[PDB]
């Protein structure tokens, strides 16, 4: 008959049964989050066992259908994630060995006590608020001498197992398996090979480097008074003086670095108490925001099924910020609604994630996900960034049209976002690139710690306060490594956050920098955003990116136009310190 | 007259004829086809649309001159946990005709090998289940769709419509109509009687 005709019939048979099994595994997890009981746990394991058993049977029968026999340029993109074998692609003897390491690394990282002390926010508040050299150093050295030593034999075997597992599915190494998500394998012409991902990232990172040099020199010169015999103006910065155990979140360093103390920052906490929000609100305000952009209105079951209240300590609940997608038109958000300032921006961030799921509602279950791992998170970042503008929050309900603002107010806003958005940008470029050389085979097995400290002083600028050896291990102790999560998705999230913001603010009759753009009463800027959201995975990310930005390759120019007033002020201020960081320098 | 202004149906649309002219119009045969479907597949039920419902299940002609009655039934035959009381055929090896009920219950043959009724390779099961749950969206709720077909033939139609009857006034030279006869005169009292069949 026809191979392509029988391919669409096999998809309709799987989609009519995948939505029922996936909903039962998600509905049982929602009951455990509302009320922590010992019964809802067994309901999710029983519903999840039928999903893993049915997916394996359908993946075997899909191997008989050829992949090249697809002319619709849609079925080929769906059978790629269906014909996979997962971690069980190797033999039965090495199957339990790979899954055991995933449980040993997650147990030690979760039970990592320093004697006592918990994990989060156990060691996070010690490395942040301390202001002492003989206190935060003991907490950082004990974590690398106890947790890293127990995870050293497990990290060595993790590279050899993931290398053979990736090559079994026609790849190159572990780092190459994550490149297939960004690879175009559908519509011709707009292709994107895996070899192109090696370049571009390395070219755009050099143009953003002068922006990081002016930021690193200002923080080093500011904290020099706190550590006169430890922080040199021409030296570098240790690994424990970054306000984080792994040097990821640098927001805590803003309290000890204030460029203007005479201009208070914005605060929407007191504005919510005056107007009396029922604590069941916030979402009502968040609803009219997307209407003025032009994105369609939300569903009806969202206001009757999703728990938008806070039960408190009298009811066991785990309202963690995570967007759920049960499917079949059901959309629920798990979040404790409070009357604070952080919850106002957090609710707008997760509201953009559930909006993406409402776009491809009519699409089958195989098309209910973002184009790649680094694209679904970028949808919510542009919603919280546009809502965090002090000028946008003034022309609405909260805040006072009486609060004055000028050029000095925008300096404190760009510097605060520079320690979170672009602050962890050099760390992502170094952490993911260092692992690609180990998973492929460019770094020997006895040169992991040697090359680790060499790339720090050339990308981020972090020296070692303690001369470590070879048995130590640093990247093994991480929430994303112990849980087997990709870290390259956070790099594209930062770049795509400013590219989508510049496209909407340009058509909304607004020029100049992007620190005062207001997305309001702009129908043209709202209809263009829905073009790439309704498609989903039916079209490649290179084609969907041109419909909004205008190019298929990532750009760094919009990332610089947002921090233009910040980069100008740092030029006429960092004249007493050294622009950059030194490599041949040690605090000890 | 009581079906238009009932204020209780979710979707009440008519095609071909006007919804206000069929109240007194005579009809020979008045059919009634009831079927429960999803909430998003209601748009496929139209004289001029196709899909997986109007092709392999209930097919309607393109020149259908009638009305489409469909109301909300979410709080009736719908439970939480999965609906397993309604089925539907997905694919079929032929195309049905308008105004025809599905009788043959066979297995769809996608390939070139016989299935012999048993489900196997290249022998998918066409009868699938729905998902009528009160926690889903709008396009997943059940809607009882009732299609009323109007067909007129050469036989004398016995189903027409009620006629609005007014009052009776005499002592004037006005116009009146007493079943067929339309005369204009003064209605006075009489002493003679007629026959009980004239």
């Amino acid at each position: 008959s026809t191979i392509e005709e029988q391919a669409k019939t096999f998809l309709d048979k799987f989609n009519h049964e995948a939505e029922d099994l996936f909903y039962q595994s998600s509905l049982a997890s929602w009951n455990y989050n509302t009320n922590i009981t010992e019964e809802n746990v067994q309901n999710m394991n029983n519903a999840g066992d039928k999903w893993s058993a049915f997916l394996k049977e359908q993946s075997t029968l899909a191997q008989m259908y050829p992949l090249q026999e697809i002319q619709n340029l849609t079925v080929k993109l769906q059978l790629q994630a269906l014909q996979q074998n997962g971690s069980s692609v190797l033999s039965e003897d090495k199957s339990k060995r790979l899954n055991t390491i995933l449980n040993t690394m997650s147990t030690i990282y979760s039970t990592g006590k320093v004697c006592c002390l918990l994990l989060e926010p156990g060691l996070n508040e010690i490395m942040a608020n301390s202001l002492d050299y003989n206190e935060r150093l003991w907490a950082w050295e004990s974590w690398r001498s106890e947790v890293g030593k127990q995870l050293r034999p497990l990290y060595e075997e993790y590279v050899v197992l993931k290398n053979e597992m990736a090559r079994a599915n026609h790849y190159e190494d572990y780092g190459d398996y994550w490149r297939g998500d960004y690879e175009v394998n559908g519509v011709d012409g707009y292709d994107y090979s895996r070899g192109q991902l090696i370049e571009d990232v390395e070219h755009t990172f050099e143009e953003i480097k002068p922006l990081y040099e002016h930021l690193h020199a200002y923080v080093r010169a500011k904290l020099m008074n706190a550590y006169p015999s430890y922080i040199s103006p021409i030296g570098c910065l240790p690994a424990h003086l970054l306000g984080d155990m792994w040097g990821r979140f640098w927001t805590n360093l803003y309290s000890l670095t204030v460029p203007f103390g005479q201009k208070p920052n914005i605060d929407v906490t007191d504005a919510m108490v005056d107007q009396a929000w029922d604590a069941q609100r916030i979402f009502k305000e968040a609803e009219k925001f997307f209407v003025s952009v032009g994105l369609p209105n939300m569903t009806q079951g969202f206001w009757e099924n999703s728990m938008l209240t806070d039960p408190g300590n009298v009811q066991k609940a785990v309202c963690h910020p995570t967007a759920w997608d049960l499917g079949k038109g059901d959309f629920r958000i798990l979040m404790c609604t409070k009357v604070t300032m952080d919850d106002f921006l957090t609710a707008h961030h997760e509201m953009g994630h559930i909006q993406y799921d409402m776009a491809y509602a009519a699409q089958p279950f195989l098309l209910r996900n973002g184009a790649n791992e680094g694209f679904h998170e970028a949808v919510g970042e542009i919603m919280s960034l546009s809502a965090a503008t002090p000028k946008h929050l003034k022309s609405i309900g909260l805040l006072s049209p009486d609060f004055q603002e000028d050029n000095e107010t925008e300096i404190n806003f760009l510097l605060k976002q520079a320690l979170t958005i672009v602050g962890t940008l050099p760390f992502t470029y170094m952490l993911e690139k260092w692992r690609w050389m180990v998973f492929k085979g460019e770094i020997p097995k006895d040169q992991w710690m040697k090359k680790w400290w060499e790339m720090k002083r050339e990308i981020v600028g972090v020296v070692e306060p303690v001369p470590h050896d070879e048995t130590y291990c640093d990247p093994a102790s991480l929430f994303h490594v112990s849980n087997d999560y990709s870290f390259i998705r956070y790099y594209t999230r930062t770049l795509y956050q400013f590219q989508f913001q510049e496209a909407l603010c340009q058509a909304a009759k607004h020029e100049g920098p992007l620190h005062k753009c207001d997305i309001s009463n702009s129908t043209e800027a709202g209809q263009k955003l829905f073009n790439m959201l309704r498609l989903g995975k039916s079209e490649p990310w290179t084609l969907a990116l041109e419909n909004v930005v205008g190019a298929k390759n990532m750009n760094v120019r919009p990332l610089l136009n947002y921090f233009e007033p910040l980069f100008t002020w740092l030029k006429d201020q960092n004249k007493n310190s050294f622009v950059g960081w030194s490599t041949d320098w040690s605090p000890y | 007259s009581v079906l238009y202004n009932s204020a209780s149906f979710s979707t009440f649309k008519c095609y071909g004829v006007s919804p206000t002219k069929l109240n007194d119009l005579c009809f020979t045969n008045v059919y009634a086809d009831s079927f429960v479907i999803r909430g998003d597949e209601v748009r496929q039920i139209a004289p001029g649309q196709t899909g997986k419902i109007a092709d392999y299940n209930y097919k309607l002609p393109d020149d259908f001159t009638g009305c489409v009655i469909a109301w909300n039934s979410n709080n009736l035959d719908s439970k939480v946990g999965g609906n397993y009381n309604y089925l539907y055929r997905l694919f079929r090896k032929s195309n049905l005709k308008p105004f025809e009920r599905d009788i043959s219950t066979e297995i769809y043959q996608a390939g070139s090998t016989p299935c012999n009724g048993v489900e196997g390779f290249n022998c998918y099961f066409p009868l699938q289940s729905y998902g009528f749950q009160p926690t889903n969206g709008v396009g997943y709720q059940p809607y009882r769709v009732v299609v009323l077909s109007f067909e007129l033939l050469h036989a004398p139609a016995t189903v027409c419509g009620p006629k609005k009857s007014t009052n009776l006034v005499k002592n004037k030279c006005v116009n009146f109509n007493f079943n067929g006869l339309t005369g204009t005169g003064v209605l006075t009292e009489s002493n003679k009687k007629f026959l009980p069949f004239q």
